[PDB]
RNA sequence: AAUGCGCAGAUACCGGGAGGAACGCCGAUGGCGAAGGCAGCCACCUGGUCCACCCGUGACGCUGAGGCGCGAAAGCGUGGGGAG
RNA sequence: GCCCGGAUAGCUCAGUCGGUAGAGCAGGGGAUUGAAAAUCCCCGUGUCCUUGGUUCGAUUCCGAGUCCGGGCACCA
RNA sequence: GUGGUUCGUGGAGCCAUGGGGGAAUCUGGGCGGACCACCGCCUAAGGCUAAGUACUCCGGGUGACCGAUAGCGCACCAGUA
RNA sequence: GCGAGCUAGCCCUGGCCAGGGUGAAGCUGGGGUGAGACCCAGUGGAGGCCCGAACCGGUGGGGGAUGCAAACCCCUCGGAU
RNA sequence: UGCGAAUGCCGGCAUGAGUAACGAUAAAGAGGGUGAGAAUCCCUCUCGCCGUAAGCCCAAGGGUUCCUACGCAAUGGUCGUCAGCGUAGGGUUAGGCGGGACCUAAGGUGAAGCCGAAAGGCGUAGCCGAAGGGCAGCCGGUUAAUAUUCCGGCCCUUCCCGCAGGUGCGAUGGGGGGACGCUCUAGGCUAGGGGGACCGGAGCCAUGGACGAGCCCGGCCAGAAGCGCAGGGUGGGAGGUAGGCAAAUCCGCCUCCCAACAAGCUCUGCGUGGUGGGGAAGCCCGUACGGGUGACAACCCCCCGAAGCCAGGGAGCCAAGAAAAGCCUCUAAGCACAACCUGCGGGAACCCGUACCGCAAACCGACACAGGUGGGCGGGUGCAAGAGCACUCAGGCGCGCGGGAGAACCCUCGCCAAGGAACUCUGCAAGUUGGCCCCGUAACUUCGGGAGAAGGGGUGCUCCCUGGGGUGAUGAGCCCCGGGGAGCCGCAGUGAACAGGCUCUGGCGACUGUUUACCAAAAACACAGCUCUCUGCGAACUCGUAAGAGGAGGUAUAGGGAGCGACGCUUGCCCGGUGCCGGAAGGUCAAGGGGAGGGGUGCAAGCCCCGAACCGAAGCCCCGGUGAACGGCGGCCGUAACUAUAACGGUCCUAAGGUAGCGAAAUUCCUUGUCGGGUAAGUUCCGACCUGCACGAAAAGCGUAACGACCGGAGCGCUGUCUCGGCG
RNA sequence: CACCUCGAUGUCGGCUCGUCGCAUCCUGGGGCUGAAGAAGGUCCCAAGGGUUGGGCUGUUCGCCCAUUAAAGCGGCACGCG
């Protein structure tokens, strides 16, 4: 049937994108945590 | 006049559509239409604040004139009467002599061609707007300002009408479509006559779909829900109210009065 | 008599206001209409009838099964109104 | 089967602080009537359900019993 | 009407302050646990001020600390696959 | 703090619905009458109308049950301006 | 610091076991080649399957999977020489296609401004934002792999700078326009398709016949100007002018004129058209596939014909159908040795995408997963039509384990003597019936229905006759709808495939709809409609601390809340308790006010504590009202001239003691109540009776045509459900 | 009653398949009879085999219809998911 992953490259960057994070104080803390942990990518890998 | 149908389908038995005879123009005055944002009952948070609203035909707002003094003593000819999907009443398109075209809410009787005018002057004739203090007692009148220069806010629904009952200093005694008696300032304007399209109240929607076309989604009784949702929710089968009948927010809904008692306008009201 | 209303200010009296229905006297055992029926007053639209005159038509009449129209009160539908 | 209530004049019923118990109707005797009613005057019988016990004394207080009424018999 | 203090309304002061009221300039004011009297101690409603104190991303020195299932999640291109 | 890329509602803007049936109003003509109501034809082409694919569903049954499948398959069935 | 257990944790290896599986029952066979090795790779032939797809083209997603060369350890449900796999090399070309140096939509953001302990929330303009608006490229060839991108032919657009000719030029401002629904639809075309006796073409004569107007293949595509043929848009002038937030000569409005179902201007579509390309079968080529030839290929006529185009076309209807720019016009500053407009020339024209898969082995589902995924094309014949069904073209595929065998048993399927629901909870299942035409059709009904009711008859082919249309011309040809009469063959003519079993009678719900994604589709929810109630507008109500927003750019014929649920006839009594409503009095009542009077200390002046009357709101009390407000709606004894029963009486209690109508009911315990009906036989069903354990009127009462994948009962038809099994 | 089983001993009837008991429903053998015969009544021996098809209800049971030699009663986790 219709599963839960319906990929949409705009959706991804609009929702979890770097500029998306940077607006909400909650999301800047996501980046803070992700860098402090040393993630290779703070934001989901996307392709325009 | 109101159209009925033969029962060539169920719900056509009782369906009843308005009589569009007094309608003169189909497409509206292009310079006088704005788009209207359809809310679906949601406020500026994305939340519903009025239930069971949405869908229904796309509509185009007709920008209409409820302050008639901004053209004092300039007369106009009644050019058309057209459908307005945004009110119960029908609107009249009038051409002022100086070239401005405006939409007026069309009174009962008025028809294409007649002169119309607003101002303290103004003969007392259906269509003319005047300050109340110069409108003779016992005249039925509609589109009434409640406070001067704040715009007409009283009696604008189909076949509605206020009536002047007497005078008191700066105020005049009005009987509203709700039978309440209120004092309104004499400087408040009012076009004379009643609203018309007065058979609005006899159209019989007929089927569920017709309610949807007006943007009215289905409306579910509290009795049909569960206690989490409504004060009336739950029980086993059916169940009576089991308590003073209430709204989803738990306040009493039979008789319980809600007008703020301390309201300043209390001083100018005298009925029910 | 009691129910009822009344010092939470009633009845009775004065003034202001709202609203509906019916029209005293005239008025009559009177008038009109085919019947049911019709009553304050004003205007408009309109029916029958009577008389005067002896002018016109020339029996074009009378009645009338069916059909069609009207039909007090009460009653029924949709809206309005609601004082007694 | 398990709990609550009641039983008083012929009928339907009040009542009690433990001592002499009443109401209405019915019924009886008189009156009024030509004669019946309706009306007026006058009249209760009650072993206050059975049985035990507390009492000086028990319809009244107590414990059981017959009877009636009511509610219950759930997860299963 | 409340907070802070050991102080939970308690005999409840002191410090702070949202509301109201509302002074004085040394013979003035605040405090010594309701209050009053005496006897004392301080000088509100302006501000600055090192050191001695805390921590460990980092550097070093040590270990009756581990020794690849232990030791940091990672001794190895791990916050990776 | 992260989530309406599944799902529920709503908002904006686009798109889809083979082919058949039925034959409302309105016309127009004829009748009818003092005038009408109304009646009959022909035209017309209305409807949460009918049959039926796409499309949307999920009625009964069989199968499947470490499945092809963490909801599938087959027959059958509902809606389809 | 000692392990045997904690369905302990990590890891390793067993058992089941050479067991179940190897992923759609669309299907295979042979020959040649290659290689160490071949059912599995290449090639030929034969066979089968899809063909409104299982073929082709877009979009999203994926991200080198594309092409080539060399490979086979692993991945591949087997094998593998093959691959979507390993190594390497190559491959994606744009002024016109998509998107950006354009526009705005919901929404986001957001100068000003408002709000919030902080973080932040709101917010007119502005900005951002697209499968909407705007905008200039079609067709062939070429590559192993890109092409509307390279090449070729023909054709456009914008910027800049020049000439030439025009004109008061000139905005982010004014106006026009863009610009809009649903259903039905005229005419004229185009796509697309069929036919041809005509034009062209290799070839063929088989097996009994046929050298024939024989069979087989094909007969086009793009195309500026100018020309036609359709259609769409649009009136032309002059005066007045207070409106379009300045100004307008423009728009609007008024008054004159001429014009008027047109014309004329435009604007699109279509045809023609310079030129430019293509160009089958078959045959020979060695390609996995393309080439050569066929060829100087022909390139015409007729017919069918869109749902597409002319398009802002037309009619009707109600539920009343975006914005902004480009564009035209107008004027403001400013400038008019500028500028703009019109042609013609030369120059200038950037960024990103472009490979491949794309109904699937490359996307979403852990898998090369029988699932899921939007737009366009989707040929032919026949079947009434059609995107339906059967076959089939182009194209693509045989589903990545095979070989045998011929038990039980299982799945999917076919048939069955006699019987025909006896099966069973139940006709569950399967059968039967099935299209079109014509005849015919009851109760009841809200007059529309019920209806496809029911029940029948017809259906193929041959020859003769024959009526209409459309196109041509009124004529032939080609289509389309038919009508009459003779006859032929079979068991059977909708000869295959697709295609209702029917009636009667109850319950419930009026109805089409909606729901427990994934055990419930229903009598549940919704629904038009009815009633109650609130709400005068800065409305009531909802969200939010607030600003603010929805309500609503609405205004009592409106909006919120509650119940009831088309419609018909109706909806009784109780206001004592609870709730709501109304009560300017009374009682009580908190802070506050007020301080009679008491008290602590002081030598006192004082300072400081309590504190009685009395004045004090809402609320409660109290007095009323109120039933489509929460809710409630009795008992016992007696009595009629046969019994029986009780219209009648007596009496206790209550706020009042259940009216109509219905009633063993989706309610009835006793219960399989009793009676009637159906059946041979009926714990069900239908009709009644009333003793209603424990119906009753908007948690509505009693009915009701039509509707129902709802639930019950009966019958006809037909059957492997069954007697009761059998064969395949 | 609460002894095994609550880190699970699936619970009524039907269907299929049976098997055993005998306290025998039929058939077989017998005693007594208030047994003439025929048909019964009641007790004894006997478990080899037999013990029907339908209406109703989920029913077991039961009641009916039509028969029969007869339409037996029980047990096996109220035998057997
Ligand atoms: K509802
Ligand atoms: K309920
Ligand atoms: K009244
Ligand atoms: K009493
Ligand atoms: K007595
Ligand atoms: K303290
Ligand atoms: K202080
Ligand atoms: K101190
Ligand atoms: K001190
Ligand atoms: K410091
Ligand atoms: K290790
Ligand atoms: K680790
Ligand atoms: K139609
Ligand atoms: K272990
Ligand atoms: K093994
Ligand atoms: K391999
Ligand atoms: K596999
Ligand atoms: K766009
Ligand atoms: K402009
Ligand atoms: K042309
Ligand atoms: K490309
Ligand atoms: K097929
Ligand atoms: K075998
Ligand atoms: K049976
Ligand atoms: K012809
Ligand atoms: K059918
Ligand atoms: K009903
Ligand atoms: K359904
Ligand atoms: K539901
Ligand atoms: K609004
Ligand atoms: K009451
Ligand atoms: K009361
Ligand atoms: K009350
Ligand atoms: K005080
Ligand atoms: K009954
Ligand atoms: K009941
Ligand atoms: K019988
Ligand atoms: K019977
Ligand atoms: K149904
Ligand atoms: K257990
Ligand atoms: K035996
Ligand atoms: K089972
Ligand atoms: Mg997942
Ligand atoms: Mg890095
Ligand atoms: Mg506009
Ligand atoms: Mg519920
Ligand atoms: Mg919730
Ligand atoms: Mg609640
Ligand atoms: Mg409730
Ligand atoms: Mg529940
Ligand atoms: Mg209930
Ligand atoms: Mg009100
Ligand atoms: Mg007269
Ligand atoms: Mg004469
Ligand atoms: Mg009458
Ligand atoms: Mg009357
Ligand atoms: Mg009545
Ligand atoms: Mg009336
Ligand atoms: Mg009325
Ligand atoms: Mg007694
Ligand atoms: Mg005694
Ligand atoms: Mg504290
Ligand atoms: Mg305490
Ligand atoms: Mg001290
Ligand atoms: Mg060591
Ligand atoms: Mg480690
Ligand atoms: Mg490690
Ligand atoms: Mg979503
Ligand atoms: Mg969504
Ligand atoms: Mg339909
Ligand atoms: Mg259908
Ligand atoms: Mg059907
Ligand atoms: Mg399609
Ligand atoms: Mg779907
Ligand atoms: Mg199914
Ligand atoms: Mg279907
Ligand atoms: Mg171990
Ligand atoms: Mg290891
Ligand atoms: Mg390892
Ligand atoms: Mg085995
Ligand atoms: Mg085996
Ligand atoms: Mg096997
Ligand atoms: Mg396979
Ligand atoms: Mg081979
Ligand atoms: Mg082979
Ligand atoms: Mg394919
Ligand atoms: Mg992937
Ligand atoms: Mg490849
Ligand atoms: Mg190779
Ligand atoms: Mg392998
Ligand atoms: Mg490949
Ligand atoms: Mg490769
Ligand atoms: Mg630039
Ligand atoms: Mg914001
Ligand atoms: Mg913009
Ligand atoms: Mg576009
Ligand atoms: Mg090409
Ligand atoms: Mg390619
Ligand atoms: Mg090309
Ligand atoms: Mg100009
Ligand atoms: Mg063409
Ligand atoms: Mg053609
Ligand atoms: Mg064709
Ligand atoms: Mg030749
Ligand atoms: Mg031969
Ligand atoms: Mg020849
Ligand atoms: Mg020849
Ligand atoms: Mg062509
Ligand atoms: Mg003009
Ligand atoms: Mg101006
Ligand atoms: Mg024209
Ligand atoms: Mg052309
Ligand atoms: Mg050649
Ligand atoms: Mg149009
Ligand atoms: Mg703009
Ligand atoms: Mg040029
Ligand atoms: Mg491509
Ligand atoms: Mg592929
Ligand atoms: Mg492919
Ligand atoms: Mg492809
Ligand atoms: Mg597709
Ligand atoms: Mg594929
Ligand atoms: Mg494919
Ligand atoms: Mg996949
Ligand atoms: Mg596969
Ligand atoms: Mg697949
Ligand atoms: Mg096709
Ligand atoms: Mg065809
Ligand atoms: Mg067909
Ligand atoms: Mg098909
Ligand atoms: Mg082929
Ligand atoms: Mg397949
Ligand atoms: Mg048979
Ligand atoms: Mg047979
Ligand atoms: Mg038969
Ligand atoms: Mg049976
Ligand atoms: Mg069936
Ligand atoms: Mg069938
Ligand atoms: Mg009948
Ligand atoms: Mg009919
Ligand atoms: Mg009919
Ligand atoms: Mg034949
Ligand atoms: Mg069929
Ligand atoms: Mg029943
Ligand atoms: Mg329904
Ligand atoms: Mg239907
Ligand atoms: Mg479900
Ligand atoms: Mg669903
Ligand atoms: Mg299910
Ligand atoms: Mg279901
Ligand atoms: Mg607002
Ligand atoms: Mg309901
Ligand atoms: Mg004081
Ligand atoms: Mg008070
Ligand atoms: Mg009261
Ligand atoms: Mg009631
Ligand atoms: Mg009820
Ligand atoms: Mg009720
Ligand atoms: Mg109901
Ligand atoms: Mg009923
Ligand atoms: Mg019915
Ligand atoms: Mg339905
Ligand atoms: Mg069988
Ligand atoms: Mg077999
Ligand atoms: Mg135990
Ligand atoms: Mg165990
Ligand atoms: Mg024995
Ligand atoms: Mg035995
Ligand atoms: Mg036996
Ligand atoms: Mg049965
Ligand atoms: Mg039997
Ligand atoms: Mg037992
Ligand atoms: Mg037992
Ligand atoms: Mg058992």
């Amino acid at each position: 049937m219709k599963r839960t992953w319906q990929p949409n490259r705009r959706k991804r960057a609009k929702t979890h994108g770097f500029r998306a994070r940077m607006r909400t104080p909650g999301g800047r803390k996501v980046l803070k945590r992700r860098r402090q942990k040393g993630r290779w990518r703070l934001t989901p890998a996307v392709r325009k | 006049a109101v159209k009925k149908f033969k029962p060539y389908t169920p719900s056509r038995r009782f369906m009843t559509v308005a009589d569009f005879s007094e309608i003169t123009k189909t497409e509206p005055e292009k310079s006088l239409v704005k788009p209207l944002k359809k809310t679906g009952g949601r406020n500026n948070q994305g939340r519903i604040t009025v239930r069971f609203r949405g869908g229904g035909h796309k509509r185009l707002y007709r920008i209409i004139d409820f302050k008639r003094w901004d053209k004092v003593g300039i007369p106009a000819k009644v050019a058309a009467i057209e459908y307005d999907p945004n009110r119960s009443a029908r609107i009249a398109l009038l051409h002022y002599v100086d070239g401005e075209k405006r939409y007026i809410i069309a009174p009962d009787g008025l028809q294409v061609g007649q002169q119309v005018v607003a101002g303290p002057d103004a003969p007392i004739q259906v269509g003319n707007a005047l300050p109340l203090r110069f409108i003779p007692v016992g005249t039925v009148v509609h589109a009434v300002e409640l406070e001067p220069k704040k715009g007409a806010k009283l009696a604008r629904a189909a076949g509605t009408s206020a009536q002047i009952q007497g005078r008191e200093g700066d105020y005049v005694i009005l009987r509203l479509p709700s039978g309440e008696l209120r004092k309104v300032h004499g400087e408040c304007y009012a076009t004379v006559g009643a609203v018309g399209n007065a058979d609005h109240k006899n159209i019989v929607l007929g089927k569920a779909g017709r309610s949807r076309w007006l943007g009215r989604r289905p409306h579910v009784r509290g009795a049909a829900m569960n206690p989490v949702d409504h004060p009336h929710g739950g029980g086993e089968g059916r169940a009576p109210r089991g308590r003073p009948p209430a709204s989803p927010w738990g306040w009493q809904t039979k008789g319980l009065k809600t007008r703020k008692r301390r309201k300043p306008s209390s001083r100018f009201i005298i009925a029910r």
